[PDB]
């Protein structure tokens, strides 16, 4: 549900030059929680 | 008479501004197509008249 | 005479500083022909 | 077992209860019918023109960015552009109203140009049994909304007998896989063939 949800915020901005400040701000929050939930996902299947 | 009053002035005031129209925004134009293949003109008329 | 006591509440939604909005314009007729019976029925017709 | 890119399948309804498949002839008639196909034991019925691929399959801001411009699964939400495989066009929604009684019900028919205003869908579930995001299963009820009309391919009795129109009544649709990618050298059904050992052919009442 995050993977699609981050694809389609792509697509708005795939036809856009630039970034303003704000579409970054959503975009900084948005893979802040992924590399806690990959992180939180790792820990499940670093032991063997 | 007064309810077919609101029912229209409602979709009146939903209808998209005029400046979008000059525009190509396809979603914008998607509604302006509905509203108005929803009411025949000329029934207005005669309530107009 | 019940039902106008809603749409009198709705075109208070869209409709403000005698300009339409957007947003709520775009949303409220895509659900407002999910239930036709909503219209009036001499039009959904005489 | 899923559903994918590239592969036919049969639009087929159901109305006693009666499975209608949705074909069209093109070339001519433009327009789309219907066609039962419960009755098969006593009359086959035709498949020919009943056939449709799905070439592309996007996501709704996907599509977006095509317009102001390779077997990939589809999903509940995406998008959909069905190409008639024999007249080798696209499906789409109409112009005008083949109902003439004020329904604002649009008529279903084909398409020859690949321009992207009316020929797309998007598929939604049935009931809330599945959702948005979840895999197409083989053999589920599906409604199918325009993306240009915002209206629902559906099934209609009113006039008489039975058609399809886009009007603003959802009914459940089965996808109902007809052809996956098959293999070379090998047949399959609907495979145009002849029969040689010398052809077998009839007279130009030729029976």
């Amino acid at each position: 549900r995050l993977q699609e949800s981050i694809s389609d915020f792509y697509w708005y901005y795939s036809g856009k030059d630039v970034i303003e400040e704000q579409g970054k701000r959503n975009f900084s929050k948005a893979m802040s929680v992924a590399k806690q939930v990959f992180n939180s996902l790792t820990e499940y299947i670093q032991g063997p | 008479m007064s309810f077919y009053a609101a029912l229209i002035d409602l979709l009146g005031r939903c209808a998209p501004e005029m400046h979008l129209i000059q525009a190509g925004k396809g979603e914008a134009l998607r509604i302006r197509a509905i509203l108005r293949s929803l009411v025949p003109l000329d029934d207005l008329v005669g309530i107009i008249s | 005479c019940g039902g106008e006591r809603y749409l009198d509440f709705l075109r208070f939604a869209v409709f403000v500083n005698g300009e339409s909005v957007e947003e709520n314009a775009n949303v409220v007729v895509r659900l407002l022909i999910r239930k036709p019976e909503c219209f009036g029925p001499a039009l959904r017709g005489s | 077992q899923f559903l994918r890119t590239d592969d036919e399948v049969v639009l087929q309804c159901s109305a006693e209860q009666l499975k209608l498949c949705l074909a069209a002839e093109g070339f001519g008639n433009r327009l789309c019918f219907l066609e039962p196909t419960s009755n098969a034991q006593n009359v086959p019925p035709d498949l020919a023109i009943c056939c449709f691929t799905l070439e592309q399959s996007l996501s709704v801001r996907a599509l977006q960015e095509m317009l102001a411009n390779g077997h990939r699964t589809l999903l509940y939400g995406h998008a959909i552009l069905l190409r008639h495989a024999h007249s080798r066009m696209y499906l789409s929604c109409l112009t005008t109203s083949r109902s003439m009684t004020d329904k604002l019900a649009f008529d279903v028919g084909l398409q020859e140009d690949a321009t992207g205003e009316a020929c797309w869908w998007t598929m939604h579930p049935a009931s809330k049994q599945r959702s948005e995001g979840e895999k197409v299963r083989v053999g589920d009820d599906l409604i199918l909304v325009s993306v240009s009309s915002e209206r629902y391919l559906h099934l209609s009795t009113a006039s008489g007998e039975l058609q399809v129109d886009a009007s603003f009544m959802q009914t459940l649709w089965n996808m109902n896989p007809i052809c996956s990618c098959c293999e070379e050298g090998y047949v399959t059904g609907g495979h145009v063939l002849r029969l040689f050992h010398e052809c077998l052919t009839i007279s130009a009442q030729r029976r």
